[PDB]
């Protein structure tokens, strides 16, 4: 019943601002500090700042002072962190968490808010065939899309054996690329047809691509 | 600031093993050291506070100890639900600082498996598009740590390489991929390019040439 | 504040609140000593180096142990803090302990 | 005078207060001198000072081939800081001579 | 118990002098040492608490200092209204204990005065009543103490003596009295009784006979 | 305005009990400890015990536990010390005083209650004349008086010739006998030539017992 509920996922451009909300219940809102901590991708937690809703006193990590503002509204049991001049490095899951001061621990945490800061815009992929050469490997290169995800099937779902769709790389441009490959018998390459079905919902893209064995 | 050194940054161990993580502060923190657990896809959770005290409901396989600058966290018998990243944090003085984390994984009875590497050259169509991408697909390796190096003829290529983090396949081996971005000019001004994948001291290499 | 007591304004029994912050002689001496490491992780200082005289007698100029003279530990009463059970920020106690800092040479 | 808020920040400890020859016979004899600081606990510290630069032989004379040297110890004291309240104490460490020993130069 | 040794037990000084009183505890008392002032016939008053802090309304001529076991109380400039008995008290642990007190007086420069002694035998009427009281009245002495000894012939009387405390007369000298109770038999079986009053090394002696 | 007011003087027999009251005003009665401290005649100060009216918690000096009981009534802002099995050493002035605990000081004190423990009962004196010299002359004066014997309680007053004679009159403070009774003497010093002519009478008034005696002092 002590509980913190945060606003939803956010996607922003560099230079924009984001404002995340944290709604508290199950305790006396004015008398406990609430903090914000972020988890950047991979590993690492980092403290941002804290606010005591009762008094409005704040403490910020020096790194964030002037760029992060925390506010609290006793009439709604809600605290807000606003972070301005977003940069790519601000991409992270942001948490609010209650911070009993006697031991200086965050005992209850919100569910997290994913903040993606990217200069990219919604974009469907270019698909290129990866020509093969007793088995062989062929695939498709699904290049330069945003955001995740893309799905891939082979021969409209008729071919699942030996299909391996690899997780995407995230390029410094902000776009993703992935590859899907299928390993098939070599005798079948000139008879059997191979088509990869690349669906990217956010952009409404559906491309089907024939993968031909080549000049050899 | 109080700087927290946590070690090691990651580790793997078998079900029922004993795991020990260390945390050291840059000055005496008077037992104000907390430990958090962040399981994949979940919010962090307080496990231990004030060095050795268990938060309500936390299993007793978790414990902490230490004093002064030197602290430890111990999992007596590692369980599958315990796969997570663990962090220490000093609660002695502002700003509140964290150790760098320890990512904890489970070894099963699983043998070393070398990676399979498949390398593809740029397609005609992408060359048409005045772009060139070499695609090095790495699969079926265990454990999950690989390094990828690319060569143009025999010389290391630094620029234009993007490599994924390793990830678990549906069998319990790992996959990764590496992408080399070139101008079509670069691609054509060399006789060959190679993708070299090193896995626990042994390399697997593939090469491709414009033809 | 879970698990750890509390004190009243009264301050009885009396308490103090303490703000938390922010050589070769042992070998060359006529009554030489070894240092032994004492560690108690609930004490501040946790680590105390205590002297222990090598011999019951002292050492003459030819480096022998003559029993007419005695090696004795020079003791010092020092203050330590002990964090007592139940191990809280408010469970500390002052203690005075006697520790040997070195050895000196004395006529019986 | 401040206050113990529950918070306990900045951090403190609370400390429960209690309900309570060799210097002359030594080959490197010492005098004790009284150090008193009425804002320190212990307020009184007895600090050693060696009688002579040399040691004392069996006939009770000062021979300069052997040296009297002070043995030092780092000790904990509490200092009651301004404004001088039961809750205004600070930990400190000082170096004090406990006695003298006799050494070959 | 914590024992408090207060010194000196009394002192005398001139108007405007500086007076220092000492109090020593039997163990460290962590500055929890209070000082009280009591004038004759009145309730004590808190002057200083926690070694050196002044109670509300207390003159700033009073101050205190010390640490550990050893504490001091100081009157910077002694005034007439400060004639009193002063007590220390530890407030460190139960039971609360006091020093024995320091009685503070003004030097007057008043000259020594020898006592006048008047000795009365028992009256006929009291002898009638089968009782016998010798009455030794002692007056006009300064300073304000005497010792009284009684003799029966030449021998010290060991029983039946009751002697008052000295008290101040209206002329600033002191008085006391001593009463010897005898049976009328005792009174008649001796050739004389004497009251001897010693003051500053000189003894005034009066004798009576049946 | 912080104030404590105590009940009046008491006189008790050995073995009796005494109960003294201390009425508090000017502050929150339930939140401060009140103590009792006594002073025996000519002696220092001695702590007896303390009570917190709010909770009824008490602390006693070991010497008095079981013999002193302290109680408090929140409805009247009044605290009581009762002391039983009184002995002559319990004769003292008893004070109540408020005791802020943080520094452990009595900051406000009551006015004191005199408790006398005595086996005596109200009794007027016998008066006997103290005949002047006989052996007289020296500086030409003589001394005569009255012995005021065996009375309780204090005081007695004395005058000479119904107040007409004040010159050279010295009435001495009383002695307290081990019996509990007081005795005193009054003397007057007068010219020796006047002893057979002039009349000398001492007027001894003891109110508590309604005694008034006048006594002719003869030279003989």
């Amino acid at each position: 019943q002590v509980k913190l509920v945060q606003s939803g996922a956010e996607v922003k451009k560099p230079g924009a601002s984001v404002k995340v909300s944290c709604k508290a219940s199950g305790y006396t809102f004015s008398s406990y500090w609430i903090a914000w901590v972020r988890q950047a991708p991979g590993q690492g937690l980092e403290w941002i700042g804290e606010i005591l809703p009762g008094s409005g006193s704040t403490n910020y990590a020096q790194k964030f002072q002037g760029r992060a503002t925390m506010t609290a509204d006793t009439s709604t049991s809600t605290v807000y962190m606003e972070l301005s001049s977003l940069r790519s490095e601000d991409t992270a899951v942001y948490y609010c968490a209650r911070f009993p001061y006697y031991y200086g621990n965050w005992d209850v945490w919100g569910q997290g808010t994913t903040v993606t800061v990217s200069s990219a815009s919604t974009k469907g992929p270019s698909v290129f065939p990866l020509a093969p050469s007793g088995t062989a490997a062929l695939g498709c290169l699904v290049k330069d899309y945003f955001p995740e995800p893309v799905t891939v099937s082979w021969n409209s779902g008729a071919l699942t054996s030996g299909v391996h769709t690899f997780p995407a790389v995230l390029q410094s441009s902000g776009l993703y690329s992935l590859s899907s490959v299928v390993t098939v018998p070599s005798s079948s390459l000139g008879t059997q047809t191979y088509i990869c079905n690349v669906n990217h919902k956010p952009s409404n893209t559906k491309v089907d691509k024939r993968v031909e064995p080549k000049s050899c | 600031d109080i700087q927290m050194t946590q070690s090691p940054s990651s580790l793997s161990a078998s079900v029922g093993d004993r795991v020990t993580i260390t945390c050291q502060a840059s000055q005496d923190i008077w037992w104000y050291l907390n430990w958090y657990q962040q399981k994949p896809g979940k919010a962090p959770k307080l496990l231990i506070y004030y060095t050795s005290r268990l938060h309500s409901g936390v299993p007793s396989r978790f414990s902490g100890s230490g004093s002064g600058t030197d602290y430890t966290f111990t999992i007596s018998s590692l369980q599958p639900e315990d796969i997570a990243t663990y962090y220490c944090q000093q609660g002695f003085y502002l700003p509140w600082t964290f150790g760098g984390g320890t990512k904890v994984e489970i070894k099963l009875g699983q043998p070393k498996a070398a990676p399979s590497v498949t390398l593809f050259p740029p397609s005609s169509e992408e060359l048409q598009a005045n772009k060139a991408t070499l695609v090095c697909l790495i699969s079926d390796f265990y454990p999950g740590a690989v390094t990828v190096a690319w060569k143009a003829d025999s010389s290391p290529v630094k620029a234009g390489v993007e490599t994924t983090t390793p990830s678990k396949q549906s069998n319990n081996k790992y996959a990764a991929s590496s992408y080399l971005s070139l101008t079509p000019e670069q691609w054509k001004s060399h006789r060959s390019y190679s993708c070299q994948v090193t896995h626990e001291g042994s390399t697997v290499e593939k090469t491709v040439a414009p033809t | 504040n879970p698990g750890c007591p509390n004190s009243e304004d009264k301050n009885f029994p009396r308490t103090v609140m303490v703000n938390l912050n922010i050589s070769d002689y042992y070998n060359r001496s006529t009554s030489p000593w070894n240092l032994h490491r004492n560690e108690d992780p609930e004490r501040y200082p946790s680590v105390i180096w205590e002297a222990k005289c090598r011999h019951l007698g002292c050492i003459n100029a030819d480096g022998n142990v003559d029993y007419h003279m005695n090696s004795v530990p020079i003791q010092q009463e020092i203050l330590v803090l002990r964090r007592e059970p139940p191990h809280c920020p408010n469970s500390f106690r002052l203690e005075k302990i006697l520790v040997s800092v070195g050895c000196t040479c004395v006529t019986p």
